[PDB]
């Protein structure tokens, strides 16, 4: 997160961290035991970490738990960047409490202009890597698809969405991916992509949860 | 430019 603040521990306590030895990428808690990530975060070796603020130090707090399953979504697109979404199941549930918690699916898509919160152990500087040891948070706006699309011709579809800023300076960033955007909370948005972080003119580009929902508790009762 | 904000990024020409 560039141009973010620290959010203070468990105050975000359905973000997740993906761990393969070092931090990936981020997930939300939707259930005890799943979570909702993006689908270019899929790898093996998977190990969930819940329950955290600094990921380098044990704290308390923390569940590391590993996935069991881990299902990208069938249509995902690597070209694209199309259906990018992950459902991974924990091999056994989270034990929940005020510092792990899961996030509500949308009832319904944000309209534009409602503030969210996006949040992750991410890329911090624009230019150059700062890899923050706590939690980092952002509020930011859902942006129109009109200018979303003006931003990005050609590559906006159906199931992303902007979010942020065009003056430059307050964005997701690598390491960031997978992780919420949680908009009067609902966990409305998954950090997918952009042109660089944090540059003008060139917002953060999400997955559009709201068109999920179906997809996701379908795919949860079968597995 | 355009990537994926993962580590590492994947990215598009
Ligand atoms: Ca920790
Ligand atoms: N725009
Ligand atoms: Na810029
Ligand atoms: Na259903
Ligand atoms: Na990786």
């Amino acid at each position: 997160i560039v141009g973010g603040y620290t959010c203070g521990a468990n105050t975000v306590p359905y973000q997740v961290s993906l761990n393969s030895g070092y931090h990936f990428c981020g997930g939300s808690l939707i259930n005890s035991q799943w979570v909702v990530s993006a689908a270019h975060c899929y790898k093996s070796g998977i190990q969930v970490r819940l329950g955290e603020d600094n990921i380098n130090v044990v704290e308390g707090n923390e569940q590391f738990i590993s996935a069991s399953k881990s299902i990208v979504h069938p249509s995902y697109n690597s070209n694209t960047l199309n259906n990018d979404i992950m459902l991974i199941k924990l091999k056994s549930a989270a034990s929940l409490n005020s510092r792990v918690a899961s996030i509500s699916l949308p009832t319904s898509c944000a309209s534009a202009g409602t503030q969210c919160l996006i949040s992750g152990w991410g890329n911090t500087k624009s230019s150059g890597t700062s890899y923050p040891d706590v939690l980092k948070c952002l509020k930011a706006p859902i942006l129109s698809d009109s200018s979303c699309k003006s931003a990005y011709p050609g590559q906006i579809t159906s199931n992303m969405f902007c979010a942020g800023y065009l003056e430059g300076g307050k964005d997701s960033c690598q390491g960031d991916s997978g992780g919420p955007v949680v908009c009067s909370g609902k966990l409305q948005g998954i950090v997918s992509w952009g042109s660089g972080c944090a540059q003008k003119n060139k917002p953060g580009v999400y997955t559009k949860v709201c068109n999920y929902v179906s997809w996701i508790k379908q795919t949860i009762a079968s597995n | 430019g355009r990537c994926t904000k993962s580590i590492p990024p994947i990215c598009f020409p």
